[PDB]
């Protein structure tokens, strides 16, 4: 009787991750492998931890403002703040920083013509690329 | 960080005292008088006061405002605080019931200091022993006319209590209704038009009390058998704790039996269209004072199941609906926060901290004979008792 986990969505697209320092979290509409689109989000200290059921990677703050899946958990890069955006059922996934202010998940191509992956930029409260939805 | 909550949940200090059966409770003049007086105080408090009856009832559903927070959120998810259809249903409601109980108890304390008779010490002792009573809705002593609720709860417009100079007085019954002052601006439909809480409405939006009582008596043998099945056929937390991801699929859960009880008070099933009063509606139920007797029994049944099924506690489950303090899609466990309930150390309560109900300063009269006994002995005895009382 095992848990389904959740999809992480931006518009119609969902977060995927594959195995293998750190792999890209790709937002699109093609699931690469079994449960690569399913995530276990748990309370962790004052925030949350975000695990991919397909790849077994944790979403972590990575080298140079990107969000990657890494195989070993690190409390200092794998803890997230999840805050309500103010409309609909969309939230911000945010880097934990004392007295707030951290960078947020920002879904955009690396250059142009894809693929669309996760970066960490300053919060623009009006930016669609930073609005996340969860569906079980 | 900074301080988070203005009113920590701490429960009741001192010796552990029992929550009594409402039938027994009303027979005690000291407990009954203090309850009515304490309830008068809570209800008369300004509705913006977090220690008010209105705000305490407000946590559960509407209004969708933060409760007792020292610092507001930037963007508030406007929803119920209560968690329903989740592994956390039983434990969240345990915490909620104690938040109410402590607020009532603090009010009862100030009340007892006003008695001026030669038995004032007895009134003072009574106030600290005072706990919230329960309606044992699963008990049916094979008597067609039996009702598990006394007239003081469901009929009497005025009740007799003892005044401070020892004299007998009648007061408007604060248990029968809550009168809004004012009606919550964000209530819609019939609820926008109802000045007081309403039980078992008819087509004309008036209270049908005798219809409600008739329905309770008729349902009662069905509830005996159902409560018994709920206590004795569930062996895992998942099946026991909640009504399912499709509401109804866990037909035998504590939550599902508890749902039907709400509809016994709040909603005539024959009406078409349906016309629920406060207790038949999740966003409005907690404003009716009988909510607390109902939930006091849900916590009791939890306590009984826990005893028979020791060390079988919260198991991991999905959170599907966003609630004011829970992320849609997140996994729920025994270490998940139970907003808006904080400890005096300014940490959120977890199911973890309240597995042992005695930590909040209460017990139930059911457990009197097994005090200090082993988990295994307690489990055997209570299993016999459940078979005697609900079999
Ligand atoms: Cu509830
Ligand atoms: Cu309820
Ligand atoms: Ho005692
Ligand atoms: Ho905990
Ligand atoms: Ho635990």
């Amino acid at each position: 009787l095992d848990l389904p986990g959740t999809r992480i969505l931006n518009g119609a697209n969902w977060a995927n991750n594959s195995a293998t320092s750190g792999t890209l979290i790709i937002f699109d509409q093609s699931t690469p492998g079994q449960d690569a689109d399913r995530w276990l989000i748990h309370n962790y200290l004052d925030g949350y931890k975000i695990f991919n059921m397909g790849s077994n990677n944790w979403a972590s703050v990575s080298r140079g403002n990107t969000v990657l899946g890494v195989s070993e958990f690190d409390g200092q890069t794998c803890k997230w703040s999840i805050e309500y955006s103010g409309n609909g059922e969309e939230f911000w996934i945010r880097v934990p920083r004392e007295g707030g202010g951290g960078a947020v998940w920002t879904i955009k191509p690396a250059s142009s013509q894809g693929p669309t992956t996760v970066f960490l930029d300053l919060l623009k409260e009006t930016d669609p690329n930073q609005r996340i939805k969860f569906a079980v | 960080s900074d301080k988070k909550s203005l009113m920590p949940l701490v429960g009741i200090p001192g010796e552990i005292k029992n929550r009594l059966n409402i039938l027994d409770f009303v027979k005690n003049d000291k407990f009954f008088t203090l309850y009515v007086r304490a309830l008068q105080v809570l209800q008369a408090r300004d509705q913006s006061d977090y220690s008010s009856f209105f705000q305490l009832g407000g946590i559960h559903g509407l209004p969708y405002t933060e409760w007792a927070k020292a610092q507001p959120q930037l963007h508030l998810y406007k929803a119920n605080y209560c968690t329903h259809g989740t592994v956390l249903f039983p434990t969240w409601h345990r915490a909620y019931e104690s938040t109410w109980e402590q607020t009532l108890w603090e009010a009862a304390g100030t009340v007892a200091q006003r008695f001026t008779t030669s038995d004032q010490a007895e009134w003072i002792q009574a106030a600290k022993d005072l706990r919230q009573p329960f309606w044992d809705w699963g008990y049916w002593p094979n008597d067609p006319d039996f009702i598990g609720l006394p007239d003081q709860v469901i009929r009497d417009k005025q009740v007799e209590i003892t005044d401070y100079n020892g004299t007998k007085i009648e007061v408007e019954n604060p248990i029968l209704h809550y009168k809004f002052h004012p009606i919550e601006p964000t209530f819609e439909g019939d609820f926008a038009q109802w000045q007081t809480t309403m039980r078992y409405p008819d087509v004309q939006k008036q209270e049908n009390i005798e219809g409600m009582i008739a329905g309770i008596k008729a349902a009662a043998p069905g509830f005996r058998e159902w409560t018994f099945n709920m206590l004795t056929k569930n062996y895992t937390w998942e099946l026991f704790s909640n009504h399912g991801a499709v509401v109804g699929a866990h037909a035998n859960s504590l939550e599902m039996v508890h749902n039907t009880v709400h509809f016994l008070i709040g909603r005539d099933p024959t009406l078409d269209p349906l016309v629920p009063g406060h207790m038949g509606s999740v966003p409005h139920a907690a404003f009716d004072p009988i909510f607390w007797m109902h939930h006091c029994n849900v916590d009791r049944l939890l306590a009984l199941w826990q005893t028979m099924n020791y060390d079988v506690y919260v198991s991991e489950g999905m959170n599907r609906e966003a609630t004011m303090g829970l992320i849609p899609g997140q996994v729920l466990t025994e270490d998940s926060p139970l907003e808006p309930f904080y400890t005096k150390n300014q940490d959120p309560w977890q199911s973890d901290d309240l597995e042992d109900w005695e930590t909040l300063g209460f017990s139930y009269p059911d457990f009197d004979p097994v005090k200090g006994k082993s988990k295994e002995e307690k489990s055997v005895y209570i299993n016999d008792w459940v078979h005697k009382h609900y079999g």
